[PDB]
Formats: structure tokens, C-alpha cells, sequence
RNA sequence: UUACGGCGGU
RNA sequence: AGAACGAAAGUCGGAGGUUCGAAGACGAUCAGAUACCGUCGUAGUUCCGACCAUAAACGAUGCCGACUGGCGAUGCGGCGGCGUUAUUCCCAUGACCCGCCGGGCAGCUUCCGGGAAACCAAAGUCUUUGGGUUCCGGGGGGAGUAUGGUUGCAAAGCUGAAAC
């Protein structure tokens, strides 16, 4: 984690959420990482790549995973944009 | 859903209207005002169908992201949507949990019926909460075809259609099983998938043998 | 420990209510503690109606009623069974009991 | 013994010794 | 009855970050907080914010991001000298990698580091980390 | 001669997920006792903190159960704290280590300032409350040492941390709660967003979607 | 005082679920079956199993009790999988809607694509069932 | 709640100087009447003559006659 | 209707 | 510092005296009943006036201010409306019906969060500790007592220790 020598003396890089930005802990058992599989523009079929989203345990339990992943997606190449 | 291939496809709107699907309850939540158009004069609240279609295409963009076809645990408790939840898993290759769900199934790894999925679809969040608060532990993404009635605690891709009526549920599994194979290479978008939405609808009680063979005296008899 | 969300009584925004007195033991209670029970009992005790209606002086005679408002104290409500020891997670309701007329 | 009857029995006392003080001036 | 506008402005951001909202509304505004929030925007804990300039004390809408932990205030605006500065830094900051007690001097509003940068000390005003 | 039943343990018996560091980042529920013994085997020490005789009162005579407080750890920051009741002492204190290797957490070693070498202390000041006992772990200057009460001194020399101030508030003779209170602090070093961890976590491919091949390739 | 114990009712469910077609509604037939097919120690619990067998030979011969044996299960496909009818209960192109929902598909812009005669629903706002118990 | 402001310290130093009386140790060591109450009066040892060997029975869970004198 | 009591330490 | 109002009981004066009823007188039941129960019954319950400031005066939660979930419902206003219903064969206000907004007594819900927990949308925003300001508490007994002050016709109240 960037010591004075500059090297990585740290256990692991922790994740962060995409909505509430707080750090997902190492035992936070209600934090999901889901995938949104996009298609090609010609036919609407699965191509091989996808996109990623993480929703932490508290902000799932607070109610607004979907109010998150509608909006985060809305500005990120998923449906309507208006 | 921002495509031309993935548009509304006007055929199904004549089925979205005729099987409920804009007939909610009469009580919106605080986390579902964005999924509504207005209230009727008789208290009923309609649902701007562009909103429930853009969530339906988005949820199928979550099901295709699963690699294993035999891993999405599709579940149902209430009676409307017990016939559909079986042969939805026969049309996509899933495993169905119809009716009563044993608590201690996602997280009790000692007994026989211990199943651990990567995704689960629900009919109703409120009345079928027991897999939801058990999906609290096994950090699993959940989808639920929610009504304006239901809360939205452990849902992720909440589908805002309807869940009360028999016909309103079965279309929404038929629309989903149409779409979850059409984002795969099963139906090629122009040769339309003939499989009838009456296959999924909830079944009336036992006058069926009275009426199936009353229109079959010209087939066998 | 506090037993109830209210303090046992049905008042919030006041400081004083009507003092009334109980029915059987005459004991003074505030009006918003006491256990009411309104009684609309058919005064003839309807088993004894087909023995008076021959002796009634008409044919279609409206047999009257009797309107007695029993409002017990809480000390004699429990002893005469008109309320019951309830349970701590079936306390929190204000539903009236179901009828069962027949 | 109750506390409202511990007071009264000693309020009965604090008038008694407040009399024998006045006796012997 | 508002005995500090600084203390209740930074309280409301602190109430909203632990809820997690993207935007707040600081309901009264002054040149003592817009300079203050441009110590946590210039050092990058919060982001863009409009000032709804009204003819009385205006309103401020702050785009939160999710990096801010707690941004409280020391409501007795204590004087603190420069030798007197270090003994605060182990009382209300977590550690000496990060975090900032931000304080008004005659050279302007600064952090603790920028105040010990040149040679000036003044009244403490608040903190954020 | 050990066989599992779950996804995560079936996908480690043929050695396919390495280095526990990432099942911490995806936040899995850990299930069996043998996954944690698979990676960090022969790198624990299993010393107990208290055995107390809890008991209930019955129709005749006191059902005397027993209690085991046990902390397990490496010397590079993988501690676990178990609590278990059982009818006999030994079958509590044997089964408590299974329950102590299972609630096992990482801990982040940080710096006090002047980050000239390897990390030595907690990254900031953190708390742990468990009922009424709060343990405030404070970063320490170098060459100071573990400064605490006896029962967290047995754990702060078990998280590998060299030097860390520690204060306590409450009734700290409540040994088990003050043992779990210091565990509530050291488990949230990776829950405190330190401001040098801001840039976007590039989401890589999770082990439940990269190991779908062996999920059913050989087993099913 | 009659009610048969669980180890009768547990052992006489696996008989009826696994050997349904070898059995029927006569007692003395079923007493020789379990004589031959399951190791029973004595006579007294033997025929007491067979009493519950004939009691459920007259039960599941009519109804679908918890009898997940294949023979009835091979018949539910006539119910759930079959009845695929000739015309849908959706596609008759004769539906009725409201004047608000025709605005709802006017920004969806299928109103020019739809036939869709509209009826205003009822008027007076008599919903919201009357408050207060009596 | 408590009384904070950068001119208040009279209020704190006058609220303190009575509220220190209510524990035992500051009242028994500074009021002065507890310096008259002990027979030693600022001491730890003080001689005396023996009057009579008189014995007291110990308290509740025990039963023995503890032995005492009457200095 | 009426209905009182129970030596001390284990 | 100081002021006003303050239930019931109490004192004092004058009307008053229906009901109920401290005391007390009996009659019971009781081992013993100066008590539960019954008849009687004074002072008092009633008014006018002059007093005492004490209550589980309890929301056992100081006042003010902000911020932070929802949902049906309620009261006083105000706003906008399908309609119904009122002299009204038409209006203007009335009633019911559908909403929203402010203030208010409250409620049901919620791993917001807090807590020793009961439980609290405040006992939340508190070791990630400072919105102002007032009072008050320091193991239990001794004791709200001994004394001094002051108040009152009196009852007592206010202020209020220590030995042990
Ligand atoms: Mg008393
Ligand atoms: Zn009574």
C-alpha cells in the first residue's frame, strides 16, 4: 500500500461499491457483485463480454439496490437515457 | 433496450393490456413512484409500460450473464405462478422451487436439499420473503416481479409489472422466457416464437376433465 | 420495566378526565381506564317469547330491548372474566373481538 | 414498612421532640 | 434560534453521508462556509456545489460522492497557537497520514498543514476526515 | 480423506482458488473448517482465554454447561475469535477452534507517519463495541509495543501488530465481551475507507463465474 | 386410541410409493405382500402396516396425496403441460381500456397501431372501503 | 446540557467547587470535621492503656467470639 | 365465607 | 436574585348542609378485629373570601433549533378538483367524496441509528466524542433528619450537615 520505498506491503485491495462508495468488508455477507451482459448492436445476442456492478450489504438492505442500478446503468449505456 | 432489435415490438402490447400488467393495487410505495404513470379515478395505478419493459430487458441482461444454465434458482410460493415456475425452468434449463420453501436451504449445508445458486427470481417480495432474507446471507442477486403493493428490501432488478392475477403472472414469465432465450440464439428475432402464453397460466380446479373431453368427441369418440 | 406504550390509559394530550365510578364494586376510576361493555340484551330473554306472544295483545309486536352500559373497573373486569390475561406479542392490537351471533 | 408510613411516624416524632425542646428552654 | 450556522451546516452533511445521499441542501449560506467547503473540495472529499444565490442567506446544494467520513466542528472557536497545534492533532484526527483540522488565520482559512507551512496560527474552526 | 459440500470448498480440494486474500474481497460466506486449514495450515496457534461455568436451573439440580473463549491467529494478520457452549469442557474447547477458525478476518497494518519500512500499527483509530465494552485502538509510534489489558494483549500479539495503544471503557471484567470488543475493532480495518483508497476498483471475474467449468466438469 | 404410530406410517409410505402397482384394495392380499417384500419381525405390527396400506389404497386411488410416485406424476403433464388450446385468451383483438391508459400508449406511440375502443371507467370515486369497524 | 463557551470558565470553576464536595474523599479530607472524627487526629498510631478484655461475636455467616480490649 | 406461622449455618 | 398561577387534603371566618363520609358509636366475621362488609354519624365534601406550594404535579423523558425512513388515519385552517346532495326550477356557500400543503395529540411499521436490555423515529445524528443554555446526581443505610436561617394562625415547607 505505497510505503516510503514505494512497494505494496498490504494484504489485498478491497472493493468499493458502485453506488454508495463505502468499502465492502471481508465478511459483509449481503454485498453482491452482479453482471449485466450486453449484446451487439446488430442482433441483440450475447457476444462474450459483459459489465460489472457491486452493491454493498447495507445499501441493499436499505431498499435501493434497484434505484441504484437503474440510475448507475442509466448513465452507463443501459436503457432509455431520457 | 436502446436498439432497434430490442424495441417494444408492438405485438406484445396487445398482450400486456389484455392480461392486466398495468393493473396494480391502489397503494404506491416510496421506492416505486418512478415506476408509475398516474392513478385512475377508481384508485388503480397504471404503469408506464416503457418502464416495465426496460427493466424486463435489463433483467434478461442479468440472466444471460450466468454461465451455468442449471444454476438460476427460480422460486415461487403463491398459487398463481406455481404452474409457470416449473416449465419456465423446463424452457430455460433451471431448477424450480415451487410452493413452500424450507428455511435453511441456502445456508444449511448438512441435510439433503441444500442448494446454492448464483441467482434467484421471485414472484412477490413481501409474501415470499423467506428466500429473500435467506438471500441476505449467501450474497446472491435477486429479481422479483414486484407490484406497487410490495416493498423492495432485498430485490435488485425489481420488475414493476403485477403479481396478483393469474393471467398477469403467466404472461410475465412467458415474456421473460421468450426474452431469456431470444438473447441467446434460440429464437432468431424474426421467426416468431409460437409457444403460447396459455401454457404458463394458473390452472382452474378439477372441472378440467369435464371440459377437455367435451370438445374431444370428434377426435377420439 | 414499562408494561405498555401508553401508560395503561387512553389519554395523551390532557391532564385530567372525568372521574366515574365502577358498576359492581363502585370504585372510582378515570373514564379512560375503565373497561366498558355495552349491553343490548333482548329484555324478554328470547327463550321466553313464544310463551308471551300468545298472550300479547297484537300480532306483529316489536319486542323491546334493554340498554345497560356496564363499565367495570379493571379490578373486577379480570375477576369476572370480561377481559383476559393476554400475551406479550398479542398485546399490541386494538381489534374488537369477533361476534359469532349464532 | 411503607415509605409513606415511615414519614408519618417520624413526622409524629418531629413534633414530639420539637415540643421537649420548647419545654426545657 | 440559530447560534451557529457553521455547526449545523456541517452537521447536516454528516447526517447525509451516513445515509449516503448524492445531494444535500445546506439551507443557510455564508462566506464562512463556502470558503470552508472549498477546503474539502480543493483537497477533494466532496465535489461540485451550486450556490443558490438568493437575496437573503442563500442555499447550497453539494454533490456528495462517498469519500467523506465525518466532518464535524469544534463549536467553541478555540484559539490555538502553533506549539499548541500538535496536541490537537492526536485528539481529533485519526492518524497522521490523512485528515485535516481546518482553521481561520489572518492569512486566510487554511488546513493544519498549510497553517504550519508558513508560520501562522489562529482560531480553530472545525475538522473533516 | 476429507470431502466437502459447498461450491467454495469443492473448488479448493483440487487447489484452484489460491491465497485467501480474494475471497475476502468478494465477501464470501465461509462454510467448512477445512478451507481455512487448507491455506493457513501449520501457521496458527490455538490458545484459549477463558473457561467459565454457565448454567441454568431445572426441575432438579443445576445443568452445568461450560464455555470456551479461544483466539487463533498467524503472525501476519489472520485472527479468529470463537465462542462455544457445550455440556462438557473438552468438547466445548475442541469444537470452539472449529468455530474460531471460521470467523476469521484480515487486518490492515498501517503507519503512524514517516512510512519508512514495513507496516507496524493500525491505519487509524478504530472502535469496537460489544454490549458495553468499547475498545479504542490508537495508532502508535514505532518501538512502543502493545499497550493493553491482558486479554487483548493476547490478541494484538496474535494479529502480528507490533505497537498499538488501546483504551477500554465499560465493565472490562466481563472477559468475553471485552474479548469480542477488541475483535470488533480489528475486523474493521478494511471497513474504514482510508483516503488513499479512492480510485475505482476494477472488477475482475468472480470465482463463481470463472470456475463454472469444474463446477460440473468433473463432479457432476 | 386407534391412531397408528409414525413407524407404521413411515414404513407404509415407502410401500405404497414404491410398490403401488402390485397392490390393491383387499387386506389379505396386502398382508402377504409385506410378508414377502419387507423384513417384519412379528405379526402384530405387520398387519397394522397393512391396515394403513388398504386405508391408503382407498385414498390415493382417488386423490393426489403426498404420493410422488411416477404414475400420477406421469398424468399431471396432461394438466400442466397439456391444455395448450387452439386460441389464446389474449389474442382476440377485442379489448377495452380507459382514457388515461390511451395516453400511456400515446407517448409509447402505439395508439395509431392499435384498434382499441376506449371506455371511461366508473365515476364518483367510490373506492376506499369505509373506515371504522361498524 | 453542559455549559461551553470561550468566556465561561468562572461558570465551570464555580460549578466545580461545590460539586467536588459530594464524593467521600474530598469531603472527608478538606471539610475538616472528618479530621476531628478519627481519634488519631492526623496520625496513624497512638498509645493507650487497657481497661477491660471484652469480647464480641463475629458477624452473620460465622460464629466465634472475637477478642477485644477497651483502650 | 373462612384460611395464621415455619430457629442459625451448610 | 426574584415574581404569577398551582389538584386533593388541611387551617380560619360566614352562608350552606342533598348525597357520600375521616373520627367515633354499634352489628358482624374472627384465635385476637380499634379493618375489609352492613345501619348510623361529626369534621369534611358546596359557595364567597383570606391562607399553606405539597403530589406517581408521570411523558417517571428541561426549554429552544436543525438534520435524518415510510404508510394509512386524525383535528384546526388554506388550495385545487369527477361528482353526489341541500329552499337548490339555476348560482353563492353547507354536507359527503378525491388530493396536496402547514401546525398539532397520537399510531402502525422499518439490521437508519442508538442501548445494559426492555424498547426509542427519539433515549438518532456520541471514542467518527464540543448547536446554545438552565438545573441536578456520586455505593447503600444515618436522612431530607440534628442544628442555623427564613416562611406560616397552624399543619409543615424552603435552604440543609455530620458522626456513625
Ligand atoms: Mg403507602
Ligand atoms: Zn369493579
Amino acid at each position: 500500500m505505497q510505503n516510503d520505498a514505494g512497494e505494496f506491503v498490504d494484504l489485498y485491495v478491497p472493493r468499493k461499491c458502485s453506488a454508495s462508495n463505502r468499502i465492502i468488508g471481508a465478511k459483509d455477507h449481503a454485498s453482491i457483485q452482479m453482471n449485466v451482459a450486453e449484446v451487439d448492436k446488430v442482433t441483440g445476442r450475447f457476444n462474450g463480454q459483459f459489465k460489472t456492478y457491486a452493491i454493498c450489504g447495507a445499501i441493499r438492505r436499505m431498499g435501493e439496490s434497484d434505484d441504484s442500478i437503474l440510475r448507475l446503468a442509466k448513465a452507463d449505456g443501459i436503457v432509455s437515457k431520457n | 433496450g436502446a436498439l432497434d432489435v430490442l424495441q417494444m415490438k408492438e405485438e406484445d402490447v396487445l398482450k400486456f393490456l389484455a392480461a392486466g400488467t398495468h393493473l396494480g393495487g391502489t397503494n404506491l410505495d416510496f421506492q416505486m413512484e418512478q415506476y408509475i404513470y398516474k392513478r385512475k379515478s377508481d384508485g388503480i395505478y397504471i404503469i408506464n409500460l416503457k418502464r416495465t419493459w426496460e427493466k424486463l430487458l435489463l433483467a434478461a441482461r442479468a440472466i444471460v450473464a450466468i454461465e451455468n444454465p442449471a444454476d438460476v434458482s427460480v422460486i415461487s410460493s403463491r398459487n398463481t405462478g406455481q404452474r409457470a415456475v416449473l416449465k419456465f425452468a423446463a424452457a430455460t434449463g433451471a431448477t424450480p422451487i415451487a410452493g413452500r420453501f424450507t428455511p435453511g436451504t441456502f445456508t444449511n449445508q448438512i441435510q439433503a436439499a441444500f442448494r446454492e445458486p448464483r441467482l434467484l427470481v421471485v414472484t412477490d417480495p413481501r409474501a415470499d420473503h423467506q428466500p429473500l432474507t435467506e438471500a441476505s446471507y449467501v450474497n446472491l442477486p435477486t429479481i422479483a416481479l414486484c407490484n406497487t403493493d410490495s416493498p423492495l428490501r432485498y430485490v435488485d432488478i425489481a420488475i414493476p409489472c403485477n403479481n396478483k392475477g393469474a393471467h398477469s403472472v403467466g404472461l410475465m414469465w412467458w415474456m421473460l422466457a421468450r426474452e431469456v432465450l431470444r438473447m441467446r440464439g434460440t429464437i432468431s428475432r424474426e421467426h416468431p416464437w409460437e409457444v403460447m402464453p396459455d401454457l404458463y397460466f394458473y390452472r382452474d380446479p378439477e372441472e378440467i376433465e369435464k371440459e377437455e373431453q367435451a370438445a374431444a368427441e370428434k377426435a377420439v369418440t | 420495566t414499562k408494561k405498555r406504550r401508553n401508560n395503561g390509559r387512553a389519554k395523551k394530550g390532557r391532564g385530567h378526565v372525568q372521574p366515574i365510578r365502577c358498576t359492581n364494586c363502585a370504585r372510582c376510576v378515570p373514564k379512560d381506564k375503565a373497561i366498558k361493555k355495552f349491553v343490548i340484551r333482548n329484555i324478554v330473554e328470547a327463550a321466553a317469547v313464544r310463551d308471551i306472544s300468545e298472550a300479547s295483545v297484537f300480532d306483529a309486536y316489536v319486542l323491546p330491548k334493554l340498554y345497560v352500559k356496564l363499565h367495570y373497573c379493571v379490578s373486577c373486569a379480570i375477576h369476572s372474566k370480561v377481559v383476559r390475561n393476554r400475551s406479550r406479542e398479542a398485546r399490541k392490537d386494538r381489534t374488537p373481538p369477533p361476534r359469532f351471533r349464532p | 414498612m411503607r415509605a409513606k408510613w415511615r414519614k408519618k411516624r417520624m413526622r409524629r416524632l418531629k413534633r414530639k421532640r420539637r415540643k421537649m425542646r420548647q419545654r426545657s428552654k | 434560534v440559530r447560534m451557529n450556522v457553521l455547526a449545523d451546516a456541517l452537521k447536516s452533511i454528516n447526517n447525509a453521508e451516513k445515509r449516503g445521499k448524492r445531494q444535500v441542501l445546506i439551507r443557510p449560506c455564508s462566506k464562512v462556509i463556502v470558503r470552508f467547503l472549498t477546503v474539502m473540495m480543493k483537497h477533494g472529499y466532496i465535489g461540485e456545489f451550486e450556490i443558490i444565490d438568493d437575496h437573503r442567506a442563500g442555499k447550497i446544494v453539494v454533490n456528495l460522492t462517498g469519500r467523506l467520513n465525518k466532518c464535524g466542528v469544534i463549536s467553541p472557536r478555540f484559539d490555538v497557537q502553533l506549539k499548541d497545534l500538535e496536541k490537537w492533532q492526536n485528539n481529533l484526527l485519526p492518524s497522521r497520514q490523512f485528515g485535516f483540522i481546518v482553521l481561520t488565520t489572518s492569512a486566510g482559512i487554511m488546513d493544519h498543514e498549510e497553517a504550519r507551512r508558513k508560520h501562522t496560527g489562529g482560531k480553530i474552526l472545525g475538522f473533516f476526515f | 480423506e476429507w470431502m466437502p459440500v459447498t461450491k467454495l470448498g469443492r473448488l479448493v480440494k483440487d487447489m484452484k482458488i489460491k491465497s485467501l486474500e480474494e475471497i475476502y474481497l468478494f465477501s464470501l460466506p465461509i462454510k467448512e473448517s477445512e478451507i481455512i486449514d487448507f491455506f493457513l495450515g501449520a501457521s496458527l496457534k490455538d490458545e484459549v482465554l477463558k473457561i467459565m461455568p454457565v448454567q441454568k436451573q431445572t426441575r432438579a439440580g443445576q445443568r452445568t454447561r461450560f464455555k470456551a473463549f479461544v483466539a487463533i491467529g498467524d503472525y501476519n494478520g489472520h485472527v479468529g475469535l470463537g465462542v462455544k457452549c457445550s455440556k462438557e469442557v473438552a468438547t466445548a474447547i475442541r469444537g470452539a477452534i472449529i468455530l474460531a477458525k471460521l470467523s476469521i478476518v484480515p487486518v490492515r497494518r498501517g503507519y503512524w507517519g514517516n512510512k519508512i519500512g514495513k507496516p507496524h500499527t493500525v491505519p487509524c483509530k478504530v472502535t469496537g463495541r460489544c454490549g458495553s465494552v468499547l475498545v479504542r485502538l490508537i495508532p502508535a509510534p514505532r518501538g512502543t509495543g502493545i499497550v493493553s489489558a491482558p486479554v487483548p494483549k493476547k490478541l494484538l500479539m496474535m494479529a502480528g501488530i507490533d505497537d498499538c495503544y488501546t483504551s477500554a471503557r465499560g465493565c472490562t471484567a466481563t472477559l468475553g465481551n471485552f474479548a469480542k470488543a477488541t475483535f470488533d475493532a480489528i475486523s474493521k480495518t478494511y471497513s474504514y475507507l482510508t483516503p488513499d483508497l479512492w480510485k475505482e476498483t476494477v472488477f475482475t471475474k468472480s470465482p463463481y463465474q470463472e470456475f463454472t467449468d469444474h463446477l460440473v466438469k468433473t463432479h457432476t | 386410541g386407534r391412531v397408528r404410530t409414525k413407524t407404521v406410517k413411515k414404513a407404509a409410505r415407502v410401500i405404497i410409493e414404491k410398490y403401488y402397482t402390485r397392490l390393491g384394495n383387499d387386506f389379505h392380499t396386502n398382508k402377504r405382500v409385506c410378508e414377502e417384500i419387507a423384513i417384519i419381525p412379528s405379526k402384530k405390527l405387520r398387519n397394522k402396516i397393512a391396515g394403513y396400506v388398504t386405508h391408503l389404497m382407498k385414498r390415493i386411488q382417488r386423490g393426489p396425496v403426498r404420493g410422488i410416485s411416477i404414475k400420477l406424476q406421469e398424468e399431471e403433464r396432461e394438466r400442466r403441460d397439456n391444455y395448450v388450446p387452439e386460441v389464446s385468451a389474449l389474442d382476440q383483438e377485442i379489448i377495452e381500456v380507459d382514457p388515461d391508459t390511451k395516453e400511456m400508449l400515446k407517448l409509447l406511440d402505439f395508439g395509431s397501431l392499435s384498434n382499441l375502443q376506449v371506455t371511461q371507467p366508473t365515476v364518483g370515486m367510490n373506492f376506499k372501503t369505509p373506515r371504522g369497524p361498524v | 446540557g453542559k455549559c461551553r463557551g470561550l468566556r465561561t470558565a468562572r461558570k465551570l470553576r464555580s460549578h466545580r467547587r461545590d460539586q467536588k464536595w459530594h464524593d467521600k474523599q474530598y469531603k472527608k479530607a478538606h471539610l475538616g470535621t472528618a479530621l476531628k472524627a478519627n481519634p488519631f487526629g492526623g496520625a496513624s498510631h497512638a498509645k493507650g492503656i487497657v481497661l477491660e478484655k471484652v469480647g464480641v461475636e463475629a458477624k452473620q455467616p460465622n460464629s466465634a467470639i472475637r477478642k477485644c480490649v477497651r483502650v
